[PDB]
RNA sequence: UUGGCACCUCGAUGUCGGCUCAUCGCAUCCUGGGGCUGUAGUCGGUCCCAAGGGUUGGGCUGUUCGCCCAUUAAAGCGGUACGCGAGCUGGGUUCAGAACGUCGUGAGACAGUUCGGUCCCUAUCCGUCGUGGGCGUAGGAAAUUUGAGAGGAGCUGUCCUUAACCGGGAUGGACAUACCUCUGGUGUACCAGUUGUCGUGCCAACGGCAUAGCUGGGUAGCUAUGUGUGGACGGGAUAAGUGCUGAAAGCAUCUAAGCAUGAAGCCCCCCUCAAGAUGAGAUUUCCCAACUUCGGUUAUAAGAUCCCUCAAAGAUGAUGAGGUUAAUAGGUUCGAGGUGGAAGCAUGGUGACAUGUGGAGCUGACGAAUACUAAUCGAUCGAAGACUUAAU
């Protein structure tokens, strides 16, 4: 119910391993030389 | 269609030879009994109160009363221990199922006719 | 000796003479053939190998399973056969009376015959420990608090601690499970179907094994 | 079928107030959640309009609310009318469509991803 | 599906009107019965007069159970009530008239005796 | 068990009974195997080997015990903080109220009863039930696998025959497991009947709200009380035993050397998991160049992935079906199953209503067809195989 020892600085630091984010599919558009996502609209003269 | 494969593995065996009945009808089946040494057929005689199912997996169920006591009789459809169905009368009601009349007796439980 | 692979497609039921009712699974048996044998003097044990459902030829850029690939588009053509779906053991059927190239049909097994059926479980997901086990539910009033909880988990200082295999909850469903000394009741081979007497695991459309039995 | 976080007497106010907005805007920005269920509510009314008689324009107006359309210079229109006379024209030889789903980003305030339906 | 506490109507003229299952006999552990099987059970309510009276702990044979019994042909039999017959260990009946119909399961049993003296035998 | 001691814990180690879930011992309750009997048979009495599995529902009492009722092959005895309150309950027992008998001069009390009466905690670590990612397994991949090791399962009534043993049959009980054809349950985007009230201007048709307003049915899926299957037949080595040949001991003796026989138990046989089994195994398939400063390096190959349409899979992720050279979902078309005769119209009736057109009309998940809409264009990862020795 309530933590024992407190948690060292290492043991938190590999708990932290997995907790990140990825980039999105991001590619580059045709009509502009842009990035957009994938299977989504370009934000940038809308076209698709 | 169910599926291929078994309206076509199940297709020897539906009858051809019953007649076409609804619920709230009357009819007389002419079942077939192995007793102890022989085969005799035993009439039962009631209404109709059911029928569910498709293809050779069909079912229907009839009703009637003994001595006082009610005893309902549930059949295959296409079973071959069947002899033969007739249809005596041919009965007004308003539902596809008659569970009402579990719960009725004498002239509150009479079914019209035509 | 006597396997097939094949595909559940559902439940029916069949009248036998006597009047009797049988329930009954129609397996679709279609498109088996023999890949590979296996021998002892190079594999260390005798088997063959069998591949069940035709698959579409390799094709670059392709994004799925319904196409071959060049590793597999070989192996299926050394055998002379088209790319399988499913390839599978087949460690009970004596290896001479068979050749690389044939088509298992389904007219091997004959009406009478007594066989087990392997395949997958359905799936069931995350389950509890009255689902998943068959455990009691604790008092539904009287002042309970305890109403689908496992029980306890252990003892006390004797053991500070719980024992492998005490039952919790978690994911239930899908094994691999044997069915033994069911019954073939029909042969249809204009259709490739065979006619089990019973049920067998898994969904419609699950790979099943019928072998003949053990005893 | 999909059940968008409401209770089905919610969920069903919330489709007919869906179709009759693809019906009087022609174009509409949802979530991609409401777009691919409210799809199909709209599309089973397009062929209610294009069958035409009178007991197929009874059970369009089960689903349909009573909105007026301002059509111009002030000659206004029902949303059942302008679905058996105009809609039910245009589309009178596709045999299904209709409608058009289009994704975009995440929108701001919660990532929800936005989308647009039109009429195709 | 008869377990303990299932009060069931008697049917014969022993005396006896309702009983109260005690026991359903078989094995260990055996919690319902059906048509065909003996139960041990007490008189509730009797008739002015037969042999057996209020209060006897007997014997019993079920006969129409209100959820019915299958046959190996897929046919159903249900009736509208549960009732029994009270027996002698010998498995003949102790009244001489049996009351309503009756299942024709009740020859597997061997009890010939109460198939014959029913009317119509189901 | 009742105790002796007072060594651990007073800045807290939570009682009795019951519930849930077990786990171990054997000094064995049943089932298996035997010796002796004062064992004729059927039943026994006693002692030995044996822990594989099994070992019940109620009445009375807070009870534990105990006594009864009805069953069973049997109703074993003990340990585990007299197992288990960060799993539950709170009936007994020793909180504040009140009362009876009793004791006390009294305040009060029990050498006793009675009625009432507050059980907190969001899991940090080990533990254990599931499910992923990284690196390794001397090139990179895709499949199929051996099985070192591990976990399951193990129960036994009655009847027929032989006619009490040993032999043969047929059917049950209780437990396991898989499944939805059948009998049933549920089925909040399925069909129908109906009440009050506010609406769509009115009539007729309909919509909101009233527990899904209420009521009668019900498809898929999920389900037991439903439907199927299982513990079969057997091998190896032994236990208590029963022996054969045979001496130490000119005889005898199952034992010392030899040789057999012998149990529900032991090791297999059956069923699942299993190369992180760092000892990292095995089969058959696929791919295999340019550049150096000769150290090595790039991108690419075969293969995957991102992203998107999904479900038979699913907390997520993973697993599976597919991405235009396309049936993966939606729509559309035709069906299965479910409901049980729509609307409009005409006729009959004074009217509520009835009949016909017409097994009508609607219909979510189930079976087939069809590119009409969406799975566009793209992007990221991913090999060129170390040195020793021995044979070719
Ligand atoms: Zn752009």
């Amino acid at each position: 119910a309530v933590p024992k020892r407190r948690t060292s600085k290492t043991r938190k630091n590999k708990r932290r391993t997995h907790f990140k984010i990825s980039v999105p599919g991001m590619t580059e558009c045709p009509n502009c030389g842009e990035y957009k996502l994938s299977h989504r609209v370009c934000k940038n003269c809308g076209s698709y | 269609t169910n599926h291929k494969l078994i309206e076509a593995v199940t297709k020897s065996q539906l009858r051809t030879d019953l007649p076409s009945f609804r619920p709230g009808d009357t009819l007389r089946v002419h079942v077939r009994i192995i007793e102890g040494t022989r085969e005799r057929i035993q009439v039962f005689e009631g209404v109709v109160i059911k029928r569910r199912g498709g293809g050779v997996s069909e079912t229907f169920t009839v009703r009637k009363i003994s001595s006082g006591v009610g005893v309902e009789r549930t059949f295959p459809l296409h079973t071959p221990k069947i002899e033969k169905i007739e249809v005596k009368r041919r009965g007004k009601v308003r539902r596809a199922k008659l569970y009402y009349l579990r719960s009725l007796r004498g002239k509150a439980a009479r079914i019209q006719e035509i | 000796t006597k396997g097939i692979l094949g595909r559940k497609i559902g439940m029916t039921q069949v009248f036998g003479e006597n009047g009797e009712l049988i329930p009954v699974t129609v397996v679709e048996a279609k498109e088996n053939v023999v890949l590979q044998k296996k021998t002892v003097e190079v594999d260390g044990y005798n088997a063959i190998q069998v591949g069940f459902e035709d698959k579409k030829a390799y094709k670059k850029d392709a994004k799925s399973n319904k196409y071959a690939n060049k590793p597999a588009e070989g192996h299926a053509k050394k055998a002379d056969a088209a790319p399988k779906r499913f390839i599978r053991e087949f460690r009970n059927v004596d290896v001479d009376a068979y050749e690389v190239g044939q088509e298992v049909s389904v007219d091997t097994f004959v009406a009478g015959d007594v066989i087990d059926v392997t395949g997958v479980s359905k799936g069931k997901g995350f389950q509890g420990a009255i689902k998943r086990h068959g455990q009691s539910r604790g008092p539904m009033s009287h002042g309970s608090h305890f109403h689908r909880a496992p029980g306890s988990v252990g003892m006390a200082s004797d053991a500070s601690r719980v024992f492998k295999g005490q039952k919790m909850p978690g994911r239930m469903g899908g094994n691999t499970v044997t069915v033994q000394n069911l019954e073939v009741v029909q042969v249809d081979t204009e259709n490739k179907v065979i006619l089990v007497k019973g049920n067998v695991p898994g969904p419609k459309k699950g790979l099943v094994e019928i072998r003949t039995s053990i005893k | 079928y999909r059940k968008l976080g409401r209770t089905s007497d919610q969920r069903k106010a919330m489709l007919r107030d869906l179709a009759t907005s693809l019906i009087i805007s022609e174009r509409i920005e949802t979530t991609e959640a409401r777009a691919k269920e409210v799809r199909s509510v709209v599309e089973k009314l397009i062929t209610l309009g294009k069958k035409g008689d009178l007991a197929s324009r009874r059970n369009a107006a089960k689903t349909l609310r009573n909105v007026e359309i301002l059509n111009e210079d002030e000659t206004t229109q029902t949303a059942l009318q302008k679905l058996f006379g105009e809609i039910a024209e245009r589309y009178t030889e596709r045999q299904g469509g209709y409608t058009r789903i289009l994704k975009q980003g995440p929108r701001r305030g919660d990532g929800a991803e936005s989308v647009i339906i039109e009429l195709v | 599906m008869i377990q303990q506490e299932t009060r069931l109507k008697v049917a014969d003229n022993s005396g006896a009107r309702e009983v109260l299952t005690i026991k359903v006999l078989g094995g260990s552990g055996r919690k319902t019965a059906n048509i065909g099987d003996v139960i041990v059970c007490t008189v509730k309510n009797a008739t002015p007069g037969g042999v057996v009276k209020k209060g006897d702990v007997v014997k019993a044979v079920i006969v129409r159970t209100k959820s019915g019994v299958r046959r190996n042909d897929g046919s159903y039999i249900k009736f509208d009530e549960n009732a029994c017959v009270i027996i002698r260990d010998d498995k003949g009946p102790r009244g001489t008239r049996i009351f309503g119909p009756v299942a024709r399961e009740l020859r597997e049993g061997n009890f010939m005796k109460i198939v014959s003296l029913a009317p119509e035998v189901l």
